[PDB]
């Protein structure tokens, strides 16, 4: 019961999900072979077999075969299913048009076949969790196509997208703003929660708070996997306050157009500073609420908080959670919006976080991840649409998009609905 | 015809105590090195 | 307000109930009547299968 | 996935021979073709550039073109000459004589059927080919005429696939023939309309790099071909080896081409070190970035400071960390804002590959769509106008079937190519 | 011409209207207060 | 589940990998066989 | 009862009418000879073909059609075609010399010697029809005959029959794919008649059909035959409400009042869906909501006019098959929830729907495929100002220094007529802008 | 008890019989020498001889000596009787006339002698399973003659003809449509149930479900043998629902001329994918009803099912059997004819499949084999007789047939018989 199906679209999605899955196997005591050497708690992520073998409830799907083939040749070859591990022959080439109209159409059919088989194997499917980067091609085009098909097939079933948006300055691709503004369609219409995981915030967090000279995408994905494990532990393990996907879905999403939600996690500390600090619940809550520990590059002070959901793991106490809430309410720099008095969701779990061997996170008896919807997130859309307007003012890189079965008006309608996003963000943030 | 040697070769890799070993260490992948058991 | 037939939500689930579409036929052509009859019968089969799977999952979860 | 390569002319043949030497060195392929590597990664994606035979020998997916039969014999005499398939050597009896007309209408046309047949065979052998690659010198006859004609026919037969060309542009300092302007003008107008990305080599800049970067007393065409072969192997390293942020040739093209006419790119490599200062230099991402944007590191002779960077791509190879690579171009974007166009926010595409070239802990190839290529094209056009204004060396081309109008049309398309870069260099938001 | 549809696009973006008025919300709240006053004998 | 931990359960029935019609009432495996000791 | 008169003008009109009639005869079970051999599913003596076919004492069903071209190639091809017995020996007027892309030739020199016989045939058809709903004209403004003779014929019908309904289905020039150099001239000159003497003028450009066939049908090499097959599909879909029973019955005058808000604003936009081939017929879940979404999508539009670039003013749907009022209402509600299709402020309703229980009939040898349900858009929107903004810009660019004007002048045409055409086209632009402007 | 006779006619029949017998010996634990290392369970396929070993109840009848000599010199040389292994001297030369009117008559007498020996050795004979290929010459001609003789001689015994029909696209022969058309003339009259085993359906199934690059005739014969073993397991071993050949032939044949039936088998998975999937009864039934898991390329969406017979093996239970039945009725893309409300025949056996060492199938705890009569079958007959008309318009390849003692009018007679077959397929498919 309460199972959730993982989808990993694109290179970024596949790598993030692969870190997530090593973390899940380590947390549940599952070897890379896929067995327990020596309790229905793993069921929400792994499906049992008559031979006592565990298979992840995941679908890796990339239009290019390098990452998926290398995962196949990797350590978890016996863990991951030979199917639900789809590899293409030519990538989307960082093009929304290629990913959504030329190459995604010849693969989304078998993608839906795999998803349907996973759903049939499942029994209590809580929802889908999709990991992808909106700045790439496959994570944009194929992601939008798969989200469309899932919306028209599974209906109102929950779909949470742990997506990696462009960062304000640390960006890899040039047409990445195009890919983001065009994936805004799907990430606005056919998903219910969208959690931003931009790389610049991860980088600055592991710089000023975790203290390793040269972490990389591996550490980024490990921390993201820790975050997603914190979110899913409420249903994975028993606790004082247990919340499923739909439990916090409505508590976090106030309006259908308002579902892009910031994130943060703490304590993100190293072993050297772990044993000299009394990481109390109030301390970790304050660290999460401070922008120092915020997981997406956006300043909360420029906007107003609308609804937070807190996931505490470990020996956290229901006294400590609402004592931290009271201290936060007394605090003035963390201002909630006027029309949402409570603004708080709390879920406490009795399972302390597990640290991956050879990683950078230190073993802590308690942790907390905040997923918070706030009006301040209008800035990421404002900067991405400003970049889109600057590049689109004289049609740069648009011939690549329009030569692959895309119309001129698609960019215009992307600008239209992104515009409606900043306007309704501003208008719901405006005081009564 | 003569072509110069060492232009496209770093000394730390090519010549040293364990050149084959350092080459083998280099020729692995990031997933292989970071993700092990 | 009054938007239930487009929202698709009524008490008792999205699926309706069995009825004799032969009686409900009134000057409709063969194509439309066949479509309606197939829809009603197939709806009834969906309703039975949904109830059966719900009861089976109830039993399995109790067994756990 | 698979890439099939074409070599045109003596220049293209030597450069391609060096390139295949580099590729076999990277993939652990003996001159006899046997595999001697000790890793799974080398053999995992060997099919991109190689095809296995019944006996296990790996034969390159390469074809060779030269109207002079001696170049093919030289390739045989080369250390890796036995590696190529014998039937991929299509050669004529009489050379082009540094005549674009001879290489494009009379001798190239009568011989291009065989090369198209061989490329079609290779294309059908490929499971799903990524694109086509060509190495040629636009200043010659065979490398220009046959090269352009083959680019045109492969574009017609394979419109969806991506064309890559390495065109050795001549310079007045290294003007070793007399009809460089004629051949280059007559070939650039096929390059613009038939090549998806056409990156330039100038022997002047190659010699400059060998002088004041490599500090070698007497390099040769071997060293120049190695310098171009390294970046040629690095531009396709993502297909063959995994990476933290993998890419491919179509991603490079889409990120480097903002408008269809602007597909003439920069070309550079790092770390390039002298034989003496090599042990003392600490190879880091900062050093690689500092060498990439240096003017002296560019392997074409045009100052990047004069022009503005429309866009650029950095193929970093070696197990690296990602915020360092991202920030070493973010800070370049910040401190050289006058050297980058404003209307594009991010002018850098960073691509990361796990496997660096063997013998190096770290490497990078730089490909940039800079706006100072118009200087080189302007110089070529001025030389062409000076020659063409007085029928100089024109009867040789006209007697081989060409028309006086085609020279004017080639000069006109050169003018279009120059004017595009000119009017995007000083463009304001 | 690109300036022409850039101007048209800018005009359409300026005319773009969000899904949430907060003035339709106020009007609906006035109607809600009217209904509450119609009910709620106290 | 016994007071001594997880332990083999004892049932009554024929175990047959070969579901032959004739051997329904014939023991054919060492599983059903017990020996005094 | 509820008869309609088809009038085809020019080569384009003649071929469009040929496709329309080859669709109509198979839809009504009429053989190419002109008789219904035997029908058991369809009741005998059913007055469903009366609107388009007139009965004869020999059981023949003569189409209520007139063909009118100044040149005899297409009409002689029709005479020697497979419908020679079906079509009347008269009602099939033939000229001796075409207008040759000349509005002046079609309207002043060659049109006058054939307009008298055209009106003779039209009056014969009107006398035969006791319940005439109106005239459906089929032509293209690009050609000289379809421009000039079409304008003359519509003017004569308007002055003779008063306020009878007129459905002018016109193939306008496309933005880039066009076949005539004086086509801007012909189009700008025909707007007088198409604006004054036409009740509903339907956009039917070519390259939009080309793109629709190349994308939806997945066919690489189609032609005018396929274009005409699709245009006849659309015509039959929108006009079969008055021939077959349905939940919502609509006539020509019943829906033109909905389409046209203002006397000058009567140029309308078309789309049709689901348009699929044999391979793709079963590859999609073609429900009412899906087909309505595809209809409202600009991809399925039959003319180069982006709906997102303008304001929808009036809109009505023609549903065919097993469609149901709840399904169409749910589709309407989904369209309202969607914001990319946004209507004008002063028209809240903006919607009309008609339902017919007769599913579309697929012609053998055509690229269409059988569909349990289908639907055709017809909508008047402010976005249609852009096709005029293109055609008048083209006309002005050609007319900057009097190109091709001598050909028109030498055929008894006043020079100032071009200026008058430019002026009322500018007026047709300005009133579009005003009606689309927010109150 | 419940004995049955196998007759393998032609090269395809001989190869399929080799696969079936190498499967049956391992099924019953019989060594290739004929002797295994109170068991009356092999009687339907093997008979205990005067030596204490076991001889199969099969007849390998073929007009050319290559395949029968391969059998006589193979690993099973000591298993099969020296007789009942009939060897010819010259094949039918891919000619129905040659195999039915010239050489078939000089060998059918001794074939019937061997059949008589098998029958009077048997004591509870149920029927004859005939393995041949109508596409070729011997299996068409000699098969037709032998089936006629059995029909006129043995009365109303069961006739289960599992034959390899020509595939839609690639066919070994060029007169293969001729042979198929002229053989269906006899098989329509003297075959109680006819099953199609065309090559490309098995090729696609083995490529997409077994993940083997180049399976061959050996692999397709192994799959066919698995199908035959699943069909005969109901009488071989006891189970929840035991159904005989006579039991399902009348369930599967609605009208006397309607007896050609499709077939499908599941699960067909390799060892790599065997341990990763939970092969539930619902999953295997859905795979069967899917057009990718079936051994005939008669796309069921093109027609309507008339009667589907399912053979479950292993740990299958009746309740999830009928749950699969109900969800199949609930499936959108497939529909039944309006005069078959029941339309389903079910039979459950307790014996799971047994894999062959060095084979291609992995061990599965359960399996399901379908034999289905559906109106979509008319499409393959339409293609076959369209090809027949294309060849017969120019009278191509007709001189070979007319020179082997065959009248020219028989071609036409078979042509209108196929025309009547497609017409009454359409008639029975038409709704009342
Ligand atoms: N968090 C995280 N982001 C990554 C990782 N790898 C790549 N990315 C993101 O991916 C973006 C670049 O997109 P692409 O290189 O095109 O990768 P993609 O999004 O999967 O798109 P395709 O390559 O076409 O499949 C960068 O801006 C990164 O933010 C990763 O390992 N972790
Ligand atoms: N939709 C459609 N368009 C057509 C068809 N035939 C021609 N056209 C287009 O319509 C335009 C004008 O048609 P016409 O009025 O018949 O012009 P024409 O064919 O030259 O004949 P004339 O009017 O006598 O000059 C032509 O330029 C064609 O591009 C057709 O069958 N269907
Ligand atoms: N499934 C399967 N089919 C086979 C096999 N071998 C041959 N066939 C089929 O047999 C057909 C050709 O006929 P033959 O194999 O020659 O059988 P035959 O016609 O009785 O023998 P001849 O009369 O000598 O031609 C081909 O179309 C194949 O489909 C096999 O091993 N397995
Ligand atoms: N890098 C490099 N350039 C070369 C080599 N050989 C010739 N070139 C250049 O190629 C140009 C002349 O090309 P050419 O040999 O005439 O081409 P061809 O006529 O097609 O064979 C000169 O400007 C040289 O600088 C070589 O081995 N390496
Ligand atoms: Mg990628
Ligand atoms: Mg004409
Ligand atoms: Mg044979």
């Amino acid at each position: 019961m309460r199972e959730a199906i993982c989808i990993h679209i694109g290179q970024a999605g596949c790598q993030v999900g692969n870190a997530c899955w090593e973390l899940f196997c380590l947390e549940h005591g599952i070897q890379p072979d896929g067995s327990m050497p020596s309790d229905d708690a793993f069921n929400t992520f792994f499906s049992e077999t008559g031979a006592g073998k565990h298979v992840p409830r995941c679908l890796f799907l990339d239009l290019e075969p390098t990452v998926v083939d290398e995962v196949r040749t990797g350590t978890y070859r016996q863990l991951f299913n030979p199917e639900q591990l789809v590899s293409g022959k030519e990538d989307a080439a960082n093009n929304y048009a290629r990913g959504h109209y030329t190459i995604g159409k010849e693969i989304v059919d078998l993608a839906l076949d795999r998803i349907r088989k996973l759903a049939d194997n499942c029994t209590g499917l809580q929802g889908f969790m999709v990991f992808h980067a909106v700045g790439g091609g496959t994570g944009s085009g194929l992601g939008a196509l798969l989200l469309e098909r899932l919306s028209v097939d599974y209906g109102k079933k929950s779909k949470l997208g742990y997506t990696v948006y462009p960062s304000p300055q640390v960006s890899t691709a040039v047409v990445e703003p195009y890919n983001c503004v065009l994936s805004t369609h799907s990430l606005l219409e056919h998903t219910d929660v969208a959690t931003m995981l931009d790389n610049e915030a991860i980088y600055d967090l592991t710089r000023r708070s975790l203290d390793i000279e040269r972490p990389s995408y591996t550490n980024v994905n490990r921390l993201i996997g820790q975050v997603v494990s914190s979110l899913t532990a409420s249903l994975r393990f028993d606790g004082a306050l247990n919340v499923d996907l739909t439990e916090f879905q409505t508590n976090l999403v106030p309006y259908p157009r308002i579902h892009f939600v910031l994130t943060s996690y703490a304590p993100v500390v190293s072993a050297e500073k772990a044993y000299h600090e009394q990481l109390s619940v109030a301390d970790i809550t304050n660290s999460v609420f401070e922008p120092a520990g915020m997981l997406t590059k956006c300043d909360p002070r420029h906007g107003k908080y609308m609804s937070c959901c807190l996931m505490y793991r470990g020996d956290v106490v229901p006294k400590d959670v609402n004592a931290a809430i009271a201290t936060i309410k007394t605090k003035r720099t963390i201002q909630f919006v006027d029309w949402c008095p409570t603004g708080f969701k709390c879920g406490i779990n009795y399972q302390p976080p597990t640290v991956v061997p050879g990683g950078d996170l230190a073993k802590v008896q308690r942790a907390v991840c905040m997923i918070a919807n706030s009006t301040a997130i209008a800035e990421v859309f404002a900067r991405i649409d400003h970049k889109f307007d600057l590049m689109y003012s004289k049609r740069a890189f648009v011939h690549w998009y329009v030569g692959e079965g895309m119309e001129e008006g698609e960019f215009s309608e992307a600008r239209e609905d992104l515009a409606a996003l900043e306007k309704d963000y501003e208008e719901v943030g405006a005081e009564s | 015809t003569w072509c110069a040697k060492g232009i496209f070769e770093d000394p730390a890799v090519t010549r040293g105590r364990s050149p084959a070993q350092v080459q083998a260490a280099l020729l692995h992948s990031t997933y292989e090195v970071d993700y092990t058991h | 307000s009054r938007e239930s037939y487009i929202t698709g939500i009524r008490p008792g689930g999205r699926y309706g109930a069995m009825h004799d579409v032969e009686k409900r036929r009134d000057n409709l052509p063969d194509n439309v009547f066949h479509y309606m009859k197939d829809a009603v019968q197939r709806e009834e089969l969906l309703r039975l299968n949904e109830e059966e799977e719900r009861a089976r999952i109830r039993l399995e979860m109790f067994a756990k | 996935r698979e890439i099939v390569s074409c070599q045109a002319g003596q220049c293209g043949n030597q450069i391609g021979s060096k390139f295949w030497e580099v590729i076999s060195d990277e993939h652990g392929v003996d001159p006899t073709g046997t595999y001697q590597g000790d890793s799974d990664l080398q053999l995992e994606r060997i099919n991109v550039y190689f095809d296995e035979s019944s006996g296990g020998r790996y034969v390159p997916r390469a074809v060779l073109m030269d109207l002079e039969p001696g170049t093919m014999d030289s390739v045989r005499a080369g250390p890796y000459g036995q590696l190529f398939r014998p039937d991929n050597f299509i050669f004529g009896q009489s050379g082009a004589g540094n005549n674009w007309a001879k290489g494009h209408y009379t001798e190239g046309a009568e011989l291009i059927d065989s090369v198209l047949d061989v490329c079609r065979k290779e294309a059908e052998s490929c499971d799903c080919l990524q694109g086509f690659q060509l190495s040629h010198s636009l200043g010659g006859g065979t490398g220009s005429g046959m090269g352009t004609l083959l680019i045109s026919k492969l574009r017609e037969e394979y419109p969806d696939r991506i064309m890559m060309t390495f065109s050795v542009i001549p310079s007045p300092r290294v003007s070793d023939t007399v009809v460089e302007p004629y051949n280059t003008t007559l070939s650039v107008h096929q390059l613009v309309e038939n090549s998806d990305e056409s990156m330039c080599i100038d022997n002047e800049a190659l010699y400059d790099i060998c002088f004041r970067t490599l500090k070698l007393t007497t390099p040769t065409f071997g060293d120049l071909n190695h310098l171009v072969a390294a970046v040629m192997s690095g531009v396709t390293c993502c297909l063959r080896f995994p990476g933290q942020l993998n890419s491919d040739l179509r991603k490079l093209a889409v990120n480097l081409v903002p408008f269809p006419r602007l597909h003439f790119f920069m070309m550079g490599f790092a770390p390039l070190t002298s034989r003496g200062s090599q042990q003392y230099r600490g190879l880091s991402v900062a050093e690689l970035t500092q060498q990439m944007f240096d003017a002296k590191n560019m392997m074409q002779a045009a100052d990047p400071r004069h022009g503005r960077y429309l866009t650029a791509s950095a193929l970093f190879r070696g197990r690296m960390s990602t915020k360092e690579v991202d920030e070493q171009m973010l800070n370049v974007q910040n401190k050289n804002s006058s050297y980058f166009i404003e209307w594009i926010p991010n002018n850098i595409k960073s691509s990361i590959c796990d496997i660096p070239p063997k013998g190096l802990k770290m490497s990078v190839t730089f490909i940039g769509n800079n706006t100072c290529i118009q200087e080189m094209f302007r110089r070529v056009g001025e030389q062409f106008t000076g020659m063409f204004r007085r029928k100089a060396f024109l009867h040789w081309y006209t007697g081989e079937g060409m028309d006086e109008m085609e020279f004017t049309e080639a000069e006109s398309n050169m003018n279009d190519l120059v004017s595009e870069y000119q009017q995007y260099q000083d463009a304001t938001v | 011409t690109i300036a022409q549809e850039n101007a048209k696009l800018l005009e359409r973006l300026e005319h773009a209207q969000p899904t949430y008025r907060a003035d339709k919300f106020e009007a609906d709240r006035r109607r809600n207060e009217e209904f509450a006053a119609r009910a709620s004998r106290y | 589940a016994t007071s001594y931990g997880m332990e083999y359960a004892i049932t009554c029935g024929y175990t047959t990998d070969y579901c032959s019609r004739s051997r329904g009432a014939v023991v054919v495996k060492p599983e059903n066989i017990f020996y005094f000791s």
